[PDB]
RNA sequence: ACGGAAACGCUUUCUAGCUCGCUAUAAUUACCCA
């Protein structure tokens, strides 16, 4: 679960819980997860965060249902996105949206994940 | 031609001077230093300072002392030479009083061609808004920038402002757009803007050239460090420092 | 103006298939003349639902009937007297060599792969497919691009480095991008009368047979001239795309000595111009760095259909005789063995 | 004096082009690289930014003597026809490259067009292990034409800069026919023709008799 | 019937209900159904999903008529696909489409099926 | 007597318009330059200040003898129509531009438009290094219309300059068509067309039947 | 309830030089659209002016159509106006005066 | 017989200028099942 006071801190401590490249000493402690397997997932929630400011929540429930498909699919392809969305409980944060406010909270959570992914390594 | 075309007004007051005059000397000894001679020499000291030495402190500067005496200094002038005037005045007054007798000023910026009562009243409101910070404070330009002087002259005006000026003159890539985007992230500031600032400065760390990259890294590890400090007396200082650096380089 | 344009000419010795991803199923054609008619099956079902027989059609689609000439949607129309065949798609003439059985088996082909087509409907060769044929000739015949193009001890001998050939924006550096400087155009969209749908014929070593496969891709007929335009904006790119004549000969020389030997020479064509292996059915060794994928290519196959020992089964087909290209009997072409000649304009 | 002229053309595609779109809500097994298209008719557009930043850079390798290394280092024949950000007199730049919308939709509907954009499947063969990586990228179809507006300003700074800038604009257009408008380019995807070059004045007084002759050079 | 708040969950519990290799105890819990025969099902609707955005539904619905027969014929060949189209009520949901917002929900439901099948296995 | 004239027109877009709002620090993958939008309905909007300022600078290229160094240095033909901070008599000059508020949210929703703005992804390519830098800028979609209106007042200080002013107003709208009106127009945005030009007298007594034929 | 965070929007704006062509930004705080504000306007029918009340009602009312047709605010030549009165009723408070001959002249 | 009477925080002002959604990438591999 994520609330209005702690969604940035979970995205902080979830990048730190994501395991890095222990071996392959060429700029070590790099992540197995790559940037472009993460900007694709943000590319959905960014275009929901910009539609939630205008359109009502009872018109966005076709895209909000498909975030649950895309996170599942991108985790099924590569193990690093699986290690992301199981460390950061994204599939249990997608279960709880229900209105505009928690939707925008999740869409800011997905951005805080990327900001702290960029900030570390 | 660099510098915003504003004039500042400062109003000062030595905090709790009547308390420092009547009681005054009653703490050391056992009431043995509470004579009339100590208070007479104290009156001559304070009168000597506020009627002789303020003209020494206002020597080179572009200002006008509209009143000085007792414990008031009301002075109009150019804003660089008002902020420099009051930093100099207090850093000499706390040498003059061994660090006793706090004074607490209010500086306000005003554009050109504005009436003088509309100017002086808004300065005096900043002065009384700095009386009640705790007691000893300077109130730069507005009701919110209210700093203790020991938390202002060391931290804002000498530490942070010179670090900001030192970074932003030894380069060419980063400009005033970067400073404006830092002022916005400093002023709004939820927990989300800590992550957005951590993303912004890391984007711009890998956008600067490899000649000036440790120069930018030692600036972003210095700005992100006080932004996320969790004491609130380090983030508010940076906003006033960046306001002063933008006011210095205005065309 | 370093836009040095060229003019490649491509002569198909072997049948060439490219693309489209999709494929017609077993019940999506009509063979009643000596042509194959591939309709628009949406318009087929639309015009057949007037016939009040769509449930018998749905019975025909799951009908597990033997005698495959009665399964292929011809007998559905001959039995139930649908004879208009005014539907969408197109027709192609036969190879004549598809059904190996002279006992009837006519139109008993099963699953054809479509050819790449524009939205007008006409086939063409895409330039991105011809550039991948150029790029392997350039990679194998350049010895600096063959050493470390490999694992670096990461996973299951996994993948190409993709960074031996210096590619990128590369922040702080100038802009090389050698294959941005090799600009290959799509061809002129040629006609439907060049397509024959050869089948597939896998010809093995150490067991001299030619067992055929149920994979009958819609390839181009041999001896079809197809033109291409290539512009080279870097002089470094201009050198390689001029020296393709030497490099294609060198690639085919190093590939015959590696792979076409251990196969009998009667099934192997001669070049007659500069050789190139355009896609879909030329084998893996024409799409890869063949002298660097000897213990790395076969590792991917621990399945029912593994590569035999090493240097996998040859990929012949059966298209009819022209000029002669074949050199043997029984019409065994090589499925992608084309040729080119280049000249600067 | 003030004048404002207009260049009409037709961007006839030749092996049609990709100009990449935006949606992340695409699919699993369908188009992952959309073309830019008009949000109401769902017809492909050639946006004027992709025309402008191809002409601005292709002429930069011709008319800049000193290599630019940055925009607004252009050689004042490009800085005034496109606009700097940093020259005090060349902030605006007297050319308006309007967007281009697919004109001949009925001519394409006369041909056997299923849909106005085709989808092209383009896997990446791993040059070791021979494995693939399919992309399904969308491109506007081959014989599409696009109406190409181009509006030019003539103020009281054009003493003799008018006819000099038209051995520059048509120079850039005949350099667009040697390059590729974005997409892949190195994989086809870009070749255009410019048809019916027809200059006219939409505002003011200017004599385009002497201009409508070097369009047909 | 499948609607917006439940079709991803219907797909999730569909994929868990496909039977597995009860024998063949070499990496068990492996489906009879494979990735290839399921992407052959998604490739039927992947064209109609992006022809639905441009074209009207009334100039499109003969393909939606034929696509029922396509799912029938892809079901009538393998028992691991005839099992799939009955666990997930695909044939029952093809009859109830009748507009654009259910065509882009069925073609999205097939994407959900592929996503959870890739996620499990 | 004192009169007023109202100018109904539909601002129909082509090559959809961008009028920028906040340059405030956006979210991480969000829209970078958003269009100006209404706070209540969250539709696009054209403010009257853009329509005034762009038409002011366009008519400053036609109706000025000497090149104006500043808007106070504009002509007497334009100061009476757009106001002047320095003339004693041409301060608050005779035109009230109003905003425009996306009249056909029902015509656009009859067509398959999902949102009344599109977001075009876009980039710049460096000259050396050819390294890409994307932006996402928002723009009100192509087939919008906007309810445009002016309130031209007649205060009897002109008495014959009335029909001289519509040869400036109609000329300014004709220039706004040919120029772009708003945002990145040299990359082909804006491109407004003016439809249904109709002058009505909403206060006072003035006849406009000889004026609509000037508006054609 | 219509969904908004503040009752005042911040409109960004600028000023472009005619020669240098360099902008000069601004943030102008406007009240938002369809905010509805209270309004009352006491007219005192005193003793002397009894014959001239109705010719001071065709002037109060005529001064409201003008505010609907002029801007009523600051910087209103650039939008920022267009203020329309509604439910314009005239009641009587502290008096004995019949306003059923006026409320039809208003609506 | 109200430190009160009369008084628009008002006029002017384009969120603007510049900027390629771009870079690399054969729809290909394996040959078999009953
Ligand atoms: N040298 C002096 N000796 C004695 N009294 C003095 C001297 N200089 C000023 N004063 C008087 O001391 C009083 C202090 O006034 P004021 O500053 O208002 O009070 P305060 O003690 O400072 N409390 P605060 O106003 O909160 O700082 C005034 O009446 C001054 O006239
Ligand atoms: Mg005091
Ligand atoms: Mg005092």
């Amino acid at each position: 679960i994520l609330t209005d006071e702690n969604y940035v801190d979970i995205a902080e401590k979830a990048i730190l819980k994501l395991e890095r490249n222990t071996r392959n000493r060429k700029n070590p402690d790099a992540f197995f997860l790559t940037t472009s397997k993460l900007r694709n997932l943000l590319s959905l929630t960014s275009t929901l965060f910009d539609e939630s400011k205008v359109k009502e929540y009872d018109a966005l429930l076709d895209r909000i249902a498909y975030l649950r498909v895309q996170f599942v699919y991108q985790a099924g392809r590569e193990i690093a996105v699986k290690d992301l969305i199981e460390k950061a409980q994204i599939l249990e944060a997608l279960k709880e949206i229900k209105d505009r406010e928690t939707l925008q909270r999740f869409c800011r959570y997905m951005e805080a994940l990327v900001a702290y992914f960029k900030f570390y390594g | 031609g660099l510098g915003i075309k504003r004039l500042a007004v400062v109003r000062l007051d030595v905090d709790d001077l009547g308390a420092a005059f009547m009681a005054g000397f009653s703490q050391q000894g056992n009431g043995q230093y509470s004579t009339l001679s100590r208070s007479a020499t104290f009156s001559r000291s304070m009168s000597l300072f506020f009627k002789v030495y303020i003209n020494q402190f206002a020597s080179d500067k572009k200002l006008s002392i509209i009143y000085a005496g007792g414990d008031d200094v009301f002075a109009i002038g150019s804003w660089q030479d008002i902020i420099a005037f009051t930093v100099e005045l207090r850093e000499n007054f706390i040498k003059w009083t061994n660090g006793k007798l706090t004074l607490s000023a209010g500086i306000g910026l005003f554009a050109d061609k504005t009436p003088i009562s509309l100017m002086a009243h808004q300065t005096g409101e900043l002065e009384e808004a700095a009386k009640g910070n705790e007691k000893d404070s300077i109130s730069l330009f507005s009701s919110d920038y209210t700093f203790k002087f020991d938390r202002f002259i060391t931290n804002v005006y000498d530490d942070k402002l010179e670090q900001i000026r030192y970074f932003f003159n030894h380069q060419d890539e980063r400009g005033k757009n970067f400073i404006y985007k830092l002022i916005e992230l400093l002023r709004n500031h939820d927990r989300m803007n800590m992550a957005r600032l951590a993303y912004y400065l890391t984007r711009l760390e890998e956008l600067t050239r490899e000649t000036d990259r440790d120069k930018f890294k030692t600036f972003k590890n210095l700005f992100y460090s006080w932004y996320t400090n969790k004491n609130d007396k380090d983030r508010k200082e940076a906003e006033l420092a960046l306001l002063l650096y933008i006011y210095e380089i205005r065309k | 103006n370093d836009y040095r344009t060229f003019k490649l000419s491509l002569l198909t010795l072997a049948p060439i298939h490219i693309g489209n991803g999709e494929k017609y199923t077993s019940r999506e054609f009509i063979y009643e003349n000596k042509k194959f008619y591939f309709p628009d099956m949406g318009k087929f079902y639309n015009k057949m639902v007037e016939k009040r027989l769509a449930e018998k059609f749905e019975a025909f689609l799951i009908q597990t009937r033997p005698n495959a000439r009665n399964n292929r949607l011809i007998s559905f129309l001959n039995d139930n007297r649908i004879a208009e065949r005014s539907f969408g798609g197109y027709s192609i003439s036969e190879t004549g060599l598809e059904s190996d059985k002279n006992p009837n088996s006519a139109g008993a082909i099963n699953e054809v792969n479509k050819f790449i087509r524009d939205a007008f409907g006409n086939p063409y060769i895409p330039g991105s497919s011809l550039k991948g044929a150029i790029r392997t000739i350039l990679m194998n015949t350049t010895p600096k691009w063959n050493n470390e193009n490999a694992v670096n001890d990461f996973g299951r001998f996994p993948k190409e480095n993709k960074n031996l050939i210096p590619w990128g924006p590369k922040k702080g550096k100038e802009y090389d991008d050698l294959f941005n400087a090799i600009r290959v155009s799509d061809s002129k969209p040629f006609d439907n009368k060049s397509l024959i749908l050869v089948q597939k014929w896998d010809y093995s070593a150490k067991t001299n047979k030619a067992k055929p496969l149920p994979l009958y891709r819609e390839s181009i007929s041999p001896l079809t001239k197809i033109e291409f335009e290539i512009t080279t904006t870097t002089d470094e790119a201009g050198r390689l795309i001029e020296e393709l004549g030497k490099r294609a000969q060198a690639f085919y020389k190093d590939y015959k000595a590696f792979f076409l030997s251990e196969f009998p020479d009667d099934k192997i064509q001669a070049n007659l111009q500069y050789p190139i292996y355009l896609g879909a059915g030329s084998g893996a060794w024409t799409k890869t760095l063949f002298k660097q994928a000897d213990g790395i290519l076969q590792r991917r196959y621990s399945r029912m259909k593994t590569k035999m020992v090493k240097k996998g089964v040859l990929k012949l087909t059966k298209a009819p005789l022209k000029t002669s290209l074949v050199k043997n009997h029984e019409s065994f072409y090589e499925m992608g063995k084309a040729n080119f000649m280049i000249k600067e304009i | 004096t003030f004048a404002k002229i207009k260049f009409s053309a037709q961007i006839r595609l030749e092996t049609g082009l990709h100009i990449g779109g935006s949606d992340a809500f695409a699919a699993i097994g369908a188009i992952n690289s959309p073309v830019i298209k008009d949000p109401i008719t769902n017809l492909p557009i050639i946006p004027g930014s992709s025309l402008k930043g191809k002409m601005r850079t292709l002429l930069a390798k011709v008319y800049n003597e000193k290599v630019a290394e940055k925009p607004s280092d252009d050689s004042d024949i490009l800085s005034r026809l496109f606009g700097n950000s940093k020259d005090k007199r060349f902030k605006m730049g007297r050319l308006i490259f309007r967007d281009a919308f697919l004109s001949n939709a009925d001519e394409l509907d006369s041909l056997g067009v299923r849909s106005y954009t085709e989808v092209k499947f383009e896997n990446t063969i791993d040059r070791i292990t021979a494995e693939a990586n399919p992309r399904q990228i969308e491109r506007a179809i081959r014989n599409s034409t696009f109406d190409f507006e181009l509006i030019y300003e003539i103020t009281d700074e054009n003493e003799n800069q008018v006819e000099e800038d038209f051995k520059v604009i048509r120079d850039g257009l005949k350099l667009l026919e040697l390059d590729y408008l974005g997409g892949s380019g190195s994989r086809g995807y870009g070749k255009v023709a410019f048809e019916n070059l027809k200059a006219t004045t939409v505002f003011g007084n200017y004599d385009v008799k002497t201009l409508n002759e070097l369009l047909t050079a």
